[PDB]
RNA sequence: GUCUACGGCCAUACCACCCUGAACGCGCCCGAUCUCGUCUGAUCUCGGAAGCUAAGCAGGGUCGGGCCUGGUUAGUACUUGGAUGGGAGACCGCCUGGGAAUACCGGGUGCUGUAGGCUU
RNA sequence: AAACCUCCCGUGGAGCAGAAGGGCAAAAGCUCGCUUGAUCUUGAUUUUCAGUACGAAUACAGACCGUGAAAGCGGGGCCUCA
RNA sequence: ACACGCAGUUUUAUCCGGUAAAGCGAAUGAUUAGAGGUCUUGGGGCCGAAACGAUCUCAACCUAUUCUCAAACUUUAAAUGGGUAAGAAGCCCGGCUCGCUGGCGUGAGCCGGGCGUGGAAUGGAGUGCCUAGUGGGCCACUUUUGGUAAGCAGAACUGGCGCUGCGGGAUGAACCGAACGCCGGGUUAAGGCGCCCGAUGCCGACGCUCAUCAGACCCCAGAAAAGGUGUUGGUUGAUAUAGAGCCGAAUCAACUAGCCCUGAAAAUGGAUGGCGCUGGAGCGUCGGGCCCAUACCCGGCCGUCGCCGGCAGUCGAGAGUGGAC
């Protein structure tokens, strides 16, 4: 006879990556074992970000790497991103890095290379920085999806901005009465 | 208001000082209740009736039992009742025979419950007071008052009847 | 005359169930950790305290409780909540590691900040997890009622103390 | 055939279900609804915050020799 | 079903009180108000132009937005699902300085003054604010006086 | 002590009658050429300083009306919460907290800001 | 008893178009003199709100104006419907 | 060993209201009755040719009173309740910008520096998408609309049934208690303890009640006005040894409150649940003791949630060092 809301007592927080495939799951059981282990956060923070689905860690530019690492502080740190480094074809001069990724793109991975970087994966990573000492933990943008531009205030309310669903944009499948001020209304 | 073997409590309150009134009088009564919590309430129920104090703006100064001064000896209480019936309140006045105040108190209680139906709630005792022999207008405790007392136990019907239920002889209501 | 100090602390103690609750009065109980019925729980006495227990009045027992009714709830049936979980206070270190930073280090220093209200009796109360007394042997005599008016609901000052030994 | 006409009997449980909340305060509120001479001012205001940085830079380094000197002189 | 007028049920509230009709007071045309603060809003019968909405009456929110004769001020309303902070422009005669805030900000400047002060000393002085404790047990003299005696009035019929 | 100009709070300031005003000041008051507007210099405007506290105004008084503030009304009416309380009901009582308003009886009859005068 | 003129009292007990409520006394009423802010154009906000429209309304802003000596007021009707 | 924020809560200060209540000797409307008024006029009348000359009267009005009222009245005016503030997103300085505003000044925005537990108690919080079903409700304390009333129709807060089992009310939607994993022990709530049926098989306490229609427990299943010297108490008022011819000590009257009775009549035979109960097994105030539900305490088992959970193979229990040289 007590008065608790069994409503949010779940927590819904992933566990384990629901992917199968076991190079994910052996780099897991390694986070894991330094997670619980060593008093670092960074561990943690990267066993739960492996944990992540695939929208959820998006891929990482180079360009913005490149101008991340470039902030004062941070010379001759190693990069850590979750996700995957793609190669970005706007920028020319790319200086020498030190990259830690699940995947990286062809052309990222030549451009690496070629200008002197160095490349590891997470259990090099591991070997060579247990707590993740000299790290610059790095994710690519989360609301880049087009998907997000659907979402939040619906279309058709005042002050809002959000894309609606239109089987083809054109002249007459949309701004019309109410979105012409001479049709209607608008808002 | 539930009642028990109920005791006489001195009860002495007075209204929180104030910084026009820096002395207030303090007010005395005698509460017959169970404890002194119940005694302590119906005190300020009493003094919210008469005068301008509530509990939260005054405070109880000290309340202590009051025992009987004569356990031992035989006494004529009359208490003076204002209770409410169905219809409207009345007055009434009493007259008891015991040893103690408390015991007629509740003696009174009693009497109100059985013969007017009244409830503790709806009773409200003004005075009790110890009289003589004389001065008793109430028949039932003046027959009483003999010297020489006599009377028998005429028909002495008899207990412990589940005491051995099945019993060759039958029982006897004379001795 | 000399008139004594109003009580620092008191003990509650929830008589009715979880079914039919007003809001509000559900929300005070919930505020005073009262879910379960049955449950005891010490509250420092201030204008604050004394209003929300006025508003959950019909649905609590309180009164002011004795230094052996302390010793007892604390000692039989005291557990503190160490990592939001309910540990019974076996031995002096877990009050040493919880209650450490505020004087308090073994069971007499809890039951001396929970009896002589101190500066640190929140800590030591929150700490305290709410006491889950047994149902009072020897019966009640009435639930739906004012403690004045015959029941046990209300203020019952030295009463509670009776209340405490049929009950812990 | 008639049917209930209006009534609110569970609607404070179910506002209260989820348990309705104040707005949102945030910090750095936006200007909207603000007179347009007014904000017209304010936009000058901020353009033209970079004239006399210099200024700034030059008083700002004086404050901070001052400061230095006082607590060289407090301890 | 009710209509769904502006001033429906404001008889009493949009009325001046008994002898308070004629020239409104220029102390709230003269009082100045500032952004970011706590006004209370009432509407007048008096002036129409700007008058605030009935539900707004007796709320009390923060101003956002001065013009040259009217206050934009956010308040917080509760319409049936949820609370929302909405902005409205109320003219200076249905709007009023609340002293609320002016409250704690002279509690906090005598926070400031007693902790510049007692510092040097070293005595910790107690800043926060204390609930009602008990009553600080003492002695109550009758002095040769007896308590009064009250005895229950009995009943009579007066009426 | 007090007056004028501009005010703030808008009767403790208002209303009726009676008494007193030394000086400045506020006004009554004398005329219509000029400025001004009316049926009428009645109002307004203009040009004045022979008379006056007659009036306005200021101060005081009325066992004055009113107004402001207190006691009484009254812990009364009412009211949050409670009961397997009473009553056939109407309604009422009790516990827990808050707490009115008439009649009736007392006190008072404007404070104050800026600038400029008189009693030097 | 009710035609016109004069004096006094007169808190509004009249009037403000309408139904009612609120509001107003050197006005928001009556009479005068000038006028068409009942003009044009972006936005913001309020009332039923789902916080969507329509209708109505409120503060602004950018131009042309009206009036008054000026402060100011006025982008329809003193406000709540048309 | 190291906390920011949030809340059907309260407290401290500040505003909002016009409902309960109260008033109409205060505004508006209704309304009764007397005193002083040719106030003012007018009708019937009588003494008068008439006359405000005397006499009242009825008509609307006044001057001080008086009886009763208002959801669409109010000078007043609660209880409950509704917004706020209780600090870092705050204060104190120094300097810049402004096509806005101004005599100097404002006002806003920019940068640099100094100051931290800001009333009580409890909670870990915030945020974004996919989204089934529902859009016939009903009952109960309190307030309240129409109706004579309705197990009637329609509203406001809260709680229930709906979606809910369990103990009690014999029976049972909504009542009281109390909410559910499978069990052992103990104790209770609401209710009860003559038998059905677990427990008063107490040497229970004090009083009332005779019914040839007794009475027997919220909702609830049934009664009114008026009466009774039937009986048990209370209030008030008189007279009685100066006697209420004889007997001889207490007596009479008006109210009022309890139990019982008349009032009290429906149809298959009939229901305090039945038997039955009258030194109660009825009624009112109450004592101990006892009986027990899936309710509370302890323990065993199953599953769910949480542990910034632990174990890749190590020292170590308020941990507040180890190790060269």
């Amino acid at each position: 006879g007590v008065d608790i809301r069994h409503n949010k007592d779940r927590k819904v927080r992933r566990k384990e990556p629901k992917s199968q495939d076991i190079y994910l799951r052996l780099l897991v059981k390694l986070y894991r074992f330094l997670a619980r282990r060593t008093n670092s956060t960074f561990n943690q923070v990267v066993l739960k970000r492996l944990f992540m689905s695939r929208t959820n860690r998006p891929p990482l530019s180079l360009s913005r790497m490149i101008r991340k690492m470039k902030l004062p502080g941070r010379e001759g740190k190693t990069a850590v991103v979750v996700g995957t480094i793609t190669d970005d074809v706007r920028v020319q001069e790319v200086p020498k890095l030190k990259v830690c990724a699940l995947r990286v793109s062809s052309r990222a991975r030549s451009r690496i290379l070629k200008a002197g970087g160095k490349i590891l994966t997470f259990d090099q990573l591991a070997l060579d920085s247990p707590k993740g000492c000299g790290t610059v933990l790095l994710s690519g943008p989360r609301k880049g999806r087009e998907v997000y531009r659907h979402f939040g205030k619906a279309p058709g309310t005042p002050h809002s901005h959000t894309k609606p669903y239109v089987r083809s944009k054109g002249r007459k499948f949309e701004r019309a009465r109410g979105r012409r001020a001479s049709r209607g209304y608008k808002n | 208001k539930a009642s028990g073997t109920l005791r006489e409590y001195k009860v002495v309150g007075r209204c929180l000082p104030t910084p026009k009134c820096r002395t207030p009088p303090l007010y005395r009564m005698r509460i017959f209740a169970p404890n002194h919590v119940v005694a302590k309430s119906r005190f300020w129920y009493f003094v919210s009736q008469l005068k301008k104090m509530k509990k939260s703006s005054g405070e109880i100064v000290y309340c202590g039992q009051v025992f009987e001064k004569s356990p031992l000896r035989v006494k004529n209480f009359g208490i003076w009742l204002r209770y409410d019936s169905r219809s409207g309140t009345h007055n009434m006045y009493r007259e008891y025979r015991d040893l103690t105040t408390a015991g007629a108190v509740t003696q009174c209680y009693r009497d109100m419950g059985a013969r007017h139906r009244a409830r503790a709630h709806s009773i409200q005792i003004m005075k009790v007071e110890e009289i003589a022999a004389s001065k008793c207008r109430r028949p039932a405790v003046k027959q009483f008052h003999d010297s020489k007392i006599k009377f028998p136990l005429p028909h002495r019907v008899l207990r412990r009847q589940h005491k051995p239920r099945f019993t060759t002889k039958r029982p006897n209501t004379f001795f | 005359f000399y008139v004594p100090a109003e009580p620092k602390l008191a003990f509650v103690i929830r008589i009715r169930g979880i079914n039919g609750v007003s809001p509000k009065v559900r929300k005070v109980l919930q505020l005073l950790r009262l879910r379960q019925i049955f449950n005891g729980t010490f509250v420092k006495l201030n204008k604050a305290s004394i209003n929300m227990l006025r508003i959950v009045e019909p649905y609590i027992a309180w009164g002011y409780p004795n230094l052996k009714s302390v010793n007892e709830l604390i000692y039989k049936r005291g557990y503190g909540k160490i990592n939001k979980k309910r540990i019974a206070l076996t031995d002096n270190a877990l009050i040493a590691r919880s209650l450490g930073k505020y004087g308090i280090i073994c069971m007499e220093d809890l039951i001396h900040e929970i009896y002589t209200v101190g500066k640190r009796f929140k800590e030591a109360n929150n700490f305290l997890w709410p006491f889950k007394l047994s149902s009072p042997r020897g019966g009640m005599k009435k639930k739906t009622t004012h403690f004045v008016e015959g029941e046990d609901a209300g203020n019952r000052e030295d009463q509670i103390n009776r209340l405490i030994r049929r009950m812990n | 055939a008639k049917s209930k006409n209006h009534t609110t009997h569970n609607q404070s449980r179910k506002w209260h279900r989820n348990g309705i909340k104040k707005p949102r305060s945030q910090r750095y509120e936006s200007l909207k609804g603000v007179d347009p001479k007014f904000l017209r001012n304010m936009r000058f205001a901020k353009k033209h915050n970079k004239k006399g940085l210099k200024k700034m830079q030059a008083n700002n380094a004086k404050a901070m020799a001052a400061r230095a000197e006082a607590i060289k002189a407090l301890v | 079903t009710n209509t769904k007028g502006k001033r429906r049920g404001t008889r009493y509230m949009f009325s001046r009180p008994f002898r308070k009709h004629g020239v409104v007071p220029l102390a709230t045309y003269m009082r100045i108000y500032k952004k970011g603060d706590i006004v209370d809003i009432k509407g007048m019968g008096t002036v129409q132009k700007g008058m605030p909405h009935k539900c707004y009456h007796g709320k009390t929110g923060r101003v956002y937005n001065v013009t040259q004769h009217a206050v934009g001020i956010v308040v917080n309303k509760q319409v049936k699902g949820k609370i929302l902070a909405k902005r409205i422009n109320v003219r200076i005669e249905h709007i009023k300085h609340s002293k609320s805030r002016d409250s704690f900000l002279k509690r906090v400047k005598e926070n400031d003054q007693k902790k510049k002060e007692a510092k040097e000393k070293g005595t910790w002085v107690q800043l926060k604010r204390q609930p009602a404790p008990p009553r600080e047990a003492h002695f109550v003299r009758t002095n040769g006086k007896e308590p009064e005696l009250l005895e229950p009035i009995p009943y009579e019929f007066m009426a």
